[PDB]
């Protein structure tokens, strides 16, 4: 988190925290109520932004879910929704964060790795989060759609 | 009392009407003098253009007598 | 005649609904402001007859009219329907202040005053003015007084205001 | 009564016309009534009470009385009141959602609509002279008594009829729209739905023939009672005829249709014996042949 | 109230002249039909509860009313309506045994619609209710004494509508 | 249509005074809810159609009430049914901005039951239809807007009651 | 409104059913009628005024209904009742083609009776006249065509007494 | 039906039927045999149209039974096949009725809103029913065929 | 209010509130603290805009206040100070609501007549108004009395 | 135009401009240099939009490039840019007039029958449109993205 940044950074120099901490750890408290607001609009929307952001993902792509494609069947296909709910909820643990280090903690370190042992194509997921991103940013007002796309953008930018 | 012969031009600008639209598009009527304000208040708002008007009864400067 | 948790009861009833977190957290909350409305209907109660006949003299110094000729307070036998009508705005007060509900005040209160004030020429203005006046001096009376909460004191006043009132705009 | 005792405030008027001699005249049960519509919300009901809704009729301004059989139920209706409507066509084509729709022509579900949609007799010169069977003039005349109908909902008399209006929409000096504002300013309407009604009734009868509508509510009462007050029966015709409703849902070439009714109305005409369908407020259980008679039939 | 009887003593009174043979052929119809009559009353009021106990639940159960929400929801409004189709099957029994709709049209329907706008019932369907104790009723009794009675049960439909 | 500002200023002009520091408060309150209001209003505007979408789908879909037989079966029936949803968030919505139900007195529930009664609309149904929007735009909104918007389709479903 | 065809497709609509055995037999057994009908409705429509002229002359003529004091006097009055029974007349013609009774309930029946009572118009006069409209007509048209249109005019009896 | 809309004009005009709409009406109920047949062969069959209908479908336009399209799943793909059975069923009403009246009021007003609120792609609902017209049309006579097709293309032209 | 013009204009055209409506809306909510010192500043200054407002108007028209004037006398000039207060109050309202319904529903409909009924001079009303306007444009600062301006030029508008 | 709703609203109430109109004339000004910024940065990269989102328009559907399509050949191709030239150039309208009533006048009424009549499928089309907006919220400024994302999706919901 914000805070957890400011603290690591008080402290590998060895000091208390310094007023811009203390300015940027306000701003945090200050906007954290905007922020649990955004959390929660994703978290009960989590449904639909999942099925939507699913549905525009397979209408873009039809070769990842065509036969011969990585996603082929209903099973894969139920993974591939579970991934993209996977990938929904460390949105919203990143968004109750103000960071972006759960979502780099949990499902983007090693997420090339893991994804080419799989055989799923990275740049297909990195679509599944951007419709994931045009979906939830319709549901919101301009600066909560700025604000969760900018982790969303993240997301973008680790997986491509 | 005195009326007014009118000819007058209106378009269609909201929908595409799919029946015989003449009647009501290029039309020419007797409006009487009380109601031809109204009436060509409503055309003009409406968007047509009045081509013609006419006094067909009664005479202008008519002071007494006009009904 | 019902109350906060008689009309949430209903309320989930017509949907055919169980007590959920929300409908809890109204029943909390009515419940943890009940010493607070059992305190101001103890204080209703206490100053009654002084806050009637000090509003009535508010009321009646502010439109002179009424204790004059051609007014509705003029006789005594006016004078004391006005403090009787009053006593009962302040009772059903008192009434809607415990039972955190106005739906007292509809029920016994409103649903045919404006029917019998047209019917003997009693004003409707006037009325919701001494209403008001009751409403603003036990306000100040309960700010004076040891009361923690009074926000509550003036939602019965101001329905009663409200639904015998005439709409102006 | 009032002076014997303290009299509660929640059934004064009902007490009141209880209490007078001519309450084994009312059979309405009053108490009950006002008990019911005191917990539920505002009625589907006219404005200034029950008894300003004419049935929902074909002719006949038939309202009912305030003397013979007491029925009134006076509701406090305030001034931006909207009544709910039901249209005849389509529902999506209401225009309290549907405000663009008022135009379009109710197919199948509504009444029939009548227009100058062929060409009246004599409008050209290119039929120069002779010509005996120029076809359509049984359609204009057909839409004269369509006209006739919808301002008088009854054909009229051989006296009665506006040979010279009919004469100048025949040949054109005019169009539907000032034909219908001819026909309802003539004095028969005067005579049969002006004067022996209320003035509030005959304005919501007349709204209801030449707009196919009741009134919304008080705004528009307000606004035909003003002119009636103000300029008069002729003035409400004519403000009426010009209202922007009027020309949206009608053209200079429409005769005015039933377009929405009352939900009491709708009832009157559905909730029969006959015309009442299968499903509207019934368990429709889907009828089969027997599991048993199905296993023994070859 | 008027039965067949007092119906044509009072058409033969309003015009103010003794009874002829046109009339005596109703008192003559009339006594042919009196005793069809009196074995349907007398069936209809062994089985009273039957009818409305198999109407409402041809009609009426499972359906949105007993929902909640809907009109029948809570039990008292339940026995409100058992008690308002006991009322209407009980008073067409009366219409059928006077061969008149006199009595309901002065003691039942004369105050129904207003009444059952200001409850909220549905008008609908509860004629819909009184249509299914006329078919159950006409499977109960038979064909002339069913259509008897539907006869008066149409006149409470078309009273309420 | 009352709003909070008129409903002030009502009671205001019928006392016959000017503002007092009463009428200051209040109408400081409103402006303190105003920004809340005005970004779940416009949340719900641009998510209009899919709330009522999910709202179908969650209550009434793939039941008898849209079976044949049922109210919602025939498709103008059916886009009748969206159209009264769609009524029913749009008044919501306005009631939201208004801080009052008074707009839902005067023109969702004026004889609104009669209508419903006339056309045999299954008045419990849509009661949990709305109930169904309600829990739609709660999840969409949040909790605090969400209730906000709550209070007037519960009273819009009181009304129906 | 609607006809036979338009019952029995209205009928497996709401049941959810195509067109069974007994549909089919339905619309057979209405095509057989079809040619009756077409021949009594065009008999009807050539004799029109004839029918309503001998049945106010066979029930209403000489009578204190047409003397003063009673309801068919002025002139005024008594073109309202040839012109209420013309109305009858083509209705009752309407729903002899259709085979159904519901462009009666739907255009004729709906505050019939209680314009009528408004009005003060005698119940049974206006009966016997529909009596002798159904005497007249069956004299005039045939057996069976005359017993189908009996049947409806029946049903403006049934619904207007 | 013709019967109704004759009724309903005569109604409308306060008149008695014209003895042109009576020839006209006799003329539908002498030729109303064929009609019964065509709707005894459409209800006989009703289960083969559909289902060739939907196989023909599924292959023009393979999108909607695709995973992201309205139909996906085999409920989906049921309810899809329901929709085109009620369709049929609405065409052999208004091959009984003679008239496409049944089938405007009960499956064709708001069916564009019904449709749009569903998310179903209304142009490949017409091109199901144009599949159900082509199969049937070789599934029948020629001039039952031309019959049947007024109300098929009736209600291809409200659905396009 | 502006709330309720809002909801009144969007109820007719059967849609929601505009974007530049609710950006109107959340500038009205942010300049409520600026109109409710508007609003403080007339009530406090009640009784001195009615003075020489008065006191203008009775020194430009002296028929108001000769003998067989509609104002003659003590208690018709008090009246016409009442009427005047009244219109104060309105404009008070109007700044309040941001709107000028509150104004018109009030003071504006029915005023012709009801002045005619009292044979009171409406232009005289008018120029009392408009005295009104100059004298809280004394004791008012620019901008804000042009603000509350637009709502006296209304009230003269509609009146004259 | 807002001003031109105004007025029409004025003539039809057959009045001068009410004050809060008259605000919202301010309003509209005030904005009016913010909205015609947009309008230069659309009308900027116009060309790349167009290009791009037609590209993404034809890897989305390659039955409309395909051979027996509509857009098969260099003049057919040439045709569907200048389609999305012109429908981007209306947005451009619709963003300096602050309403989608230029949009509405010029290329958004009888579209369905005129694509009807071409034989182009308003499906696609409404695709295209789709795409134009993802790629122009892409490289526009956000809030303004969503300034102009309205007249985008009325134009969506519009053809659709
Ligand atoms: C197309 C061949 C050329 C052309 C077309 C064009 N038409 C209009 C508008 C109208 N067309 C008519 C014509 C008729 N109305 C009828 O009822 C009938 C007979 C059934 C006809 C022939 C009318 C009346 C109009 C006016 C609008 C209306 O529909 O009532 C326009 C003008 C549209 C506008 O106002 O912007 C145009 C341009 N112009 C060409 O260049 C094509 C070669
Ligand atoms: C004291 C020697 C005198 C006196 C003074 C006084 N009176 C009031 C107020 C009221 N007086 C009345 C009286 C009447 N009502 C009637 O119908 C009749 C005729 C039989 C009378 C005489 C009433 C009702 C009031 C209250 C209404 C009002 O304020 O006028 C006051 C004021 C009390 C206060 O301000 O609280 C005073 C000081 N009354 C007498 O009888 C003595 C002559
Ligand atoms: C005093 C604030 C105002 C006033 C009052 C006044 N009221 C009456 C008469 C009646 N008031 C009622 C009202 C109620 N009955 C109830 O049961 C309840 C609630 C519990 C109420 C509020 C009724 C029924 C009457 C008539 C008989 C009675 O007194 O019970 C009068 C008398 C008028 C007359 O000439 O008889 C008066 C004077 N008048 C004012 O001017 C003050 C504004
Ligand atoms: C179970 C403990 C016993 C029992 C139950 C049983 N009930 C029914 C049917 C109905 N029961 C009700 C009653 C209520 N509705 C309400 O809303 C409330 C209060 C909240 C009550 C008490 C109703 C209305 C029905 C009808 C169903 C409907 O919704 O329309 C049945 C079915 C009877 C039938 O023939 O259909 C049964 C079997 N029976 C037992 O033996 C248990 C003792
Ligand atoms: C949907 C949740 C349920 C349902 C709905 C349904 N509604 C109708 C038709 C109408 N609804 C109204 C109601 C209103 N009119 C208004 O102006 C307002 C406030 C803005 C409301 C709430 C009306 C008047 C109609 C009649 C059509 C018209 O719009 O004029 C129907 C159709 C009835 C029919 O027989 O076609 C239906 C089916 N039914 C359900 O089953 C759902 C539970
Ligand atoms: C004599 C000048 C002509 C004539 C007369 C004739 N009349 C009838 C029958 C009726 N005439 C009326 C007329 C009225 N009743 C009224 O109350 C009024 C207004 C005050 C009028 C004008 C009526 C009602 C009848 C019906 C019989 C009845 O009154 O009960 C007939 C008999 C027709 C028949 O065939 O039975 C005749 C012969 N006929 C002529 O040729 C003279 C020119
Ligand atoms: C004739 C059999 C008996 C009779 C008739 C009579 N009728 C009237 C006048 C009216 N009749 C109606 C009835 C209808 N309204 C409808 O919508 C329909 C179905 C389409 C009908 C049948 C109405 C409304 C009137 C009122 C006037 C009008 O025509 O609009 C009268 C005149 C009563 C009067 O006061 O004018 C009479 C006399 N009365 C008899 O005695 C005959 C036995
Ligand atoms: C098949 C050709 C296409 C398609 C179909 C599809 N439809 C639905 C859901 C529904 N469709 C209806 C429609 C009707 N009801 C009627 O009574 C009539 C006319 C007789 C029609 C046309 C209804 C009511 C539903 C809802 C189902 C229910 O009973 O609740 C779906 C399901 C959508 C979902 O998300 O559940 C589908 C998939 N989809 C296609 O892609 C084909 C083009």
């Amino acid at each position: 988190s914000i805070v957890t940044k400011s603290i690591v950074n008080a402290d590998a120099e060895a000091r208390y925290l310094s007023p811009g901490e203390l300015d940027r750890i306000k701003a945090f408290v200050t906007g954290g109520a905007a922020r649990l607001r955004i959390a929660e609009t994703l978290t009960g929307s989590r449904e639909t932004i999942v099925k939507q952001a699913g549905d525009r993902l397979f209408q873009k792509r039809p070769d990842i879910v065509s036969p011969g494609g990585n996603a082929y069947g209903e099973e894969m296909t139920a993974t591939c929704l579970r991934d993209m709910d996977y990938y929904l909820r460390l949105v919203t643990y990143g968004v109750v964060s103000g960071d972006v280090t759960p979502i780099e903690e949990i499902g983007l370190v090693g997420v090339r790795e893991m994804y080419r042992s799989l055989g799923t194509p990275i740049e297909a997921v990195a679509q599944s989060v951007r419709e994931m991103k045009e979906v939830a940013s319709g549901l919101m007002s301009s600066d909560d759609a700025a604000e969760a796309s900018a982790y969303f953008d993240f997301v973008i930018g680790k997986m491509s | 009392m005195r009326m007014f012969r009118i000819t007058a031009c209106v378009p269609s600008q909201t929908r595409i009407r799919t029946q015989r639209e003449l009647q009501n598009t290029y039309f020419t009527k007797l409006v009487p003098y009380d109601n031809w304000f109204r009436e060509q208040q409503r055309i003009m708002k409406m968007g047509g253009k009045i081509v013609k008007v006419e006094l067909a009864t009664g005479r202008p400067g008519t002071n007494a007598g006009l009904a | 005649m019902r109350d906060a948790v008689t009309t949430l009861i209903k309320n989930y009833d017509l949907t055919g609904r169980y007590l959920d977190r929300n409908a809890m957290d109204e029943l909390k909350a009515y419940f943890e402001s009940g010493s607070a409305r059992i305190a101001a209907a103890a204080m209703i109660n206490a100053n009654s007859a002084t806050i009637v006949k000090r509003a009535a003299a508010q009321l009646f110094e502010e439109i002179p009219e009424l204790i004059r000729p051609s007014g509705n307070a003029y006789t005594t036998r006016r004078f004391s329907a006005c403090l009787r009508d009053m006593d009962y705005y302040l009772r059903y007060a008192s009434y809607a202040l415990i039972a955190a509900d106005n739906n007292v005040l509809d029920e016994r209160v409103l649903q045919g005053l404006r029917e019998t004030y047209n019917s003997l020429g009693v004003p409707i203005g006037p009325t919701v003015r001494g209403i008001q006046i009751m409403k603003e001096m036990i306000e100040a009376m309960a700010e004076d007084s040891s009361l923690n909460s009074t926000d509550f004191i003036a939602s019965p006043f101001d329905h009663m205001t409200r639904e015998l009132s005439e709409l102006s705009v | 009564g009032l002076g014997v005792e303290a009299q509660e405030c929640r059934n004064w008027g009902m007490q009141q016309d209880l209490f007078s001699y001519s309450a084994p005249f009312r059979k309405v049960p009053q108490f009950i009534t006002t008990f019911a519509q005191y917990d539920r919300p505002l009625p589907d009901q006219h404005v200034y009470g029950s008894g300003n809704d004419p049935l929902e009729i074909q002719f006949g301004a038939i309202f009912p009385k305030e003397t013979r059989n007491p029925s009134k139920r006076p509701a406090p209706f305030n001034k931006d009141t909207k009544r709910i409507l039901i249209h005849r066509g389509p529902a999506v084509n209401n225009q309290v959602g549907n405000p663009s729709a008022v135009g379009e022509f109710p197919g199948s579900l509504g009444a029939k609509v009548f227009r100058l949609n062929g060409g009246l007799p004599g409008a050209k010169v290119g039929k120069n002279t002779g010509t005996s069977v120029k076809f359509g003039e049984s359609s204009t005349q057909a839409l004269i008594r369509a006209a006739y109908r919808q301002v008088f909902g009854r054909d009229l008399y051989e006296g009665q009829r506006l040979s010279v209006a009919e004469i100048q929409l025949e040949n054109g000096d005019i169009s539907v729209r000032e034909f219908i504002k001819r026909l309802a300013k003539s004095e028969l309407f005067l005579k049969l739905y002006w004067a022996p009604h209320y003035v509030c009734k005959a304005i919501e009868y007349m709204h209801r023939r030449l707009l196919g509508r009741p009134t919304y509510g008080r705004q528009e009462m307000n606004q035909y009672f003003d002119i009636a007050s103000k300029q008069g029966f002729y003035a409400v015709v004519e403000a009426m005829i010009d209202s922007k409703e009027y020309s949206d849902a009608f053209g200079e070439d429409t005769v005015p249709y039933e377009r929405y009714l009352t939900p009491g109305g709708l009832q009157m005409r559905s909730a029969r014996v006959g015309s009442l369908r299968e499903d509207i407020g019934q368990r429709v259980d889907k009828e089969v042949t027997p599991r048993f008679v199905e296993l023994g039939q070859v | 109230m008027q039965d067949a009887i007092t119906a044509v003593i009072n058409s033969a009174d309003v015009q103010g002249k003794y009874l002829d043979g046109a009339a005596m052929d109703k008192l003559k119809s009339y006594f042919a039909s009196g005793e069809l009559r009196v074995r349907a009353a007398s069936v209809i009021s062994a089985n009273a509860a039957t009818i409305v106990k198999e109407a409402v639940a041809k009609s009426l159960l499972y359906s949105d009313v007993t929902r909640p929400g809907g009109n029948m929801y809570t039990t008292r409004r339940y026995a409100a309506c058992i008690r308002d189709l006991d009322y209407y099957l009980r008073y067409a029994t009366y219409a059928m045994l006077a061969g008149d709709a006199s009595i309901l049209d002065e003691r039942v329907l004369n105050g129904l619609k207003e009444t059952y706008n200001s409850l909220g019932v549905p008008i609908s369907s509860t004629v819909q209710a009184i249509q299914a104790i006329k078919e159950v009723t006409a499977s109960l009794v038979g064909a002339d004494a069913g259509k008897e009675m539907g006869v008066y049960l149409d006149y409470i439909c078309s009273g309420l509508s």
